[PDB]
């Protein structure tokens, strides 16, 4: 009965679905070979804005490797090595490919996909 | 003999006057004890189904039946009961009929005014006979008749037109009737559900023709909320989804219907509303989505279903209070990924619910100490039983006033999920890299 859950379902049924500061999220993001204007990254915010909360706390699950929030917001976030901000990075491989999460260093490799539909698309699947 | 038929004739007059204060109940026991004497039963059932027959000066009974028209409920010139009364006359009759299958006429009636098993095949004609093929009342009396009776061609399509056109208890007991006459022969069981079979291909292509003006209208709505009008004989409480769907569900009840032109066009329809960005518009369709469910995906095209339209079943499974465990989306249960979280969430507690219905909860004390609550909690509860521990816990601090038990409960889970954490119990450690997280403390055998 609790194998109907996934095991981040597991995490979102005993510690609950977070409330995001998608502006805390995003004043707190590293673009760094994305900006924050590329229209891959316009999608992005869309996206997931567009994601209901379990999706949002699959994504930050999938990024941050938890859905724990920092108290203190996004600012606090803690990485391997001090506080890491969250970070977008361009994953210059083919766009045929999943995006790619580092957990430790709160990081996303992202391709460069050519559409918000199919970016949205890939993203989903992934989270 | 106890009683004439002279006297059993007077009593039954008393079927026709229509009286609110007499006791008809009283006069059905009454009949009941008389219809013990089994010449007596067959005389009496005998008259009452020439009353029901001919529905479809001491008698001078005038019913008000209409506005501005009180009929005499006996036309003598050989005796025939005014169509106005008769709908009384046969809901009284079947009001007897009910008691005596739970357990000439005409001629002494004038010769005063001048002063089981058989007979189902008439009771199964009845359903023809327009005054009570009108009347969901009387059509519900006689289905429930008939469903008691239960414990030939004809008979049997007018007891399914009653599927096919217009009660959902009539309609259970029509399920029941059903059910039981084919329980008798394997020959009626056949001719049964090969003509459910051809109702619901009937049911099936005017609903595909439906469904074909929706998506039709659907597209002449995009292409240049949705109150699309082909929405109307879908919405109707007596819509051809309700009808195809009762007939499938009797005939996968009597399983213990070729139609990809209609499952198709449900799909390409369904996919077409999802895409016109409204939401509870599928909802026009889950009758029909139960109904593919329940043809496919017996006790695959429901997966690629199910996976095409995913977020479509959980729009209908998140709207229906169905539980989703009772309901025909059971099967679903072990192909997880096609449903959402909270529509998970809502069966795991419905479905606890249901695997510990059997267990009476009570409240159950927990004394603790706030310094050593962690270790007070280990002692009383750790050989506790789970349905012990299934139990709602109050926890008591000793010497503290009373205060509101469910804020206490949250704070001393709170102060547990903490205590956890703490190293001097050696439970769980963060991972050193990411410094937030938390995993079974290899140290722990100290």
């Amino acid at each position: 009965l609790i194998s109907i859950f996934t095991e981040q379902e597991l995490e979102l049924l005993i510690s609950g679905l977070p409330t995001i500061d998608i502006d805390d999220l995003k004043s707190n993001t590293e673009y760094h070979k994305y900006q924050s204007n590329s229209i891959q990254i316009q999608w992005f915010w869309r996206a997931l804005r567009s994601f209901d909360q379990a999706d949002r706390a699959k994504f930050l699950q999938f990024v941050t490797g938890t859905s724990k929030v920092p108290l203190q917001g996004f600012a606090a976030l803690e990485g391997m090595n001090g506080i890491q901000k969250f970070q977008i990075h361009r994953d210059d491989r083919s766009t045929d490919r999943l995006p790619s999460a580092h957990t430790c260093f709160n990081q996303l490799d992202l391709p460069a996909y050519e559409s918000f539909e199919k970016l949205r698309h890939m993203l989903l699947l992934a989270i | 003999l106890l009683l004439d038929h002279e006297a059993l004739s007077c009593l039954l007059v008393l079927l026709f006057v229509d009286e609110p204060k007499l006791n008809t109940s009283r006069l059905h026991r009454v009949l009941r004890n008389l219809c013990y004497h089994a010449q007596t039963r067959h005389w009496v059932i005998r008259s009452l189904l020439s009353i029901l027959q001919r529905s479809s000066s001491w008698l001078s009974v005038s019913m008000d039946a209409a506005l501005g028209c009180r009929t005499n409920i006996f036309q003598i010139q050989t005796v025939h009961i005014h169509p106005q009364a008769a709908p009384v006359v046969c809901r009284h009759v079947l009001d007897t009929l009910i008691q005596l299958a739970k357990v000439d006429f005409w001629d002494l009636l004038v010769k005063l005014d001048n002063m089981e098993a058989s007979p189902l095949g008439q009771l199964m004609n009845m359903l023809s006979h327009p005054v009570i093929r009108r009347s969901s009342l009387l059509t519900e009396k006689l289905l429930r008749l008939l469903s008691l009776i239960s414990i030939g061609l004809t008979e049997n399509q007018l007891q399914l037109s009653v599927e096919v056109l217009t009660s959902e208890e009539g309609l259970e007991d029509a399920a029941n009737v059903l059910l039981q006459l084919s329980r008798g022969d394997s020959g009626t069981r056949d001719t049964v559900l090969k003509l459910l079979l051809n109702g619901a291909r009937h049911l099936g292509y005017t609903l595909c023709k439906q469904i074909g003006t929706l998506l039709a209208e659907l597209r002449e709505y995009n292409l240049e909320e949705l109150q699309l009008p082909s929405m109307s004989m879908l919405t109707s409480k007596t819509s051809t989804q309700k009808f195809f769907l009762r007939v499938l569900q009797v005939i996968i009840q009597l399983r213990d219907l070729s139609l990809d032109e209609l499952w198709d066009m449900l799909g390409e329809c369904l996919k077409e509303l999802e895409e016109s960005h409204d939401q509870h518009a599928v909802l026009v369709l889950q009758p029909a989505v139960e109904a593919f469910f329940l043809v496919h995906a017996t006790e695959q095209k429901f997966l690629r279903f199910a996976e095409t339209h995913r977020t479509v079943l959980n729009q209908i499974l998140r709207q229906s209070t169905t539980h989703l465990a009772d309901g025909p989306f059971a099967v679903l249960v072990d192909y997880i990924r096609v449903l959402d979280f909270d529509v998970k969430r809502k069966y795991f507690r419905q479905e606890l619910e249901r695997l510990d219905e059997g267990l009476r909860k009570e409240d159950m004390a927990v004394h603790v100490r706030r310094d050593h609550v962690f270790e007070d909690s280990y002692r009383e509860l750790h050989r506790k039983s789970p349905e012990e521990m299934k139990n709602r816990l109050y926890i008591v601090f000793e010497g503290e006033e009373g205060q509101d038990a469910g804020g206490l409960l949250r704070e001393w889970y709170m102060i547990i999920s903490r205590e956890m954490f703490n190293p001097m119990y050696a439970l769980f450690r963060t991972s050193p890299g990411d410094r937030v997280t938390y995993t079974i403390n290899p140290s722990s055998h100290c």
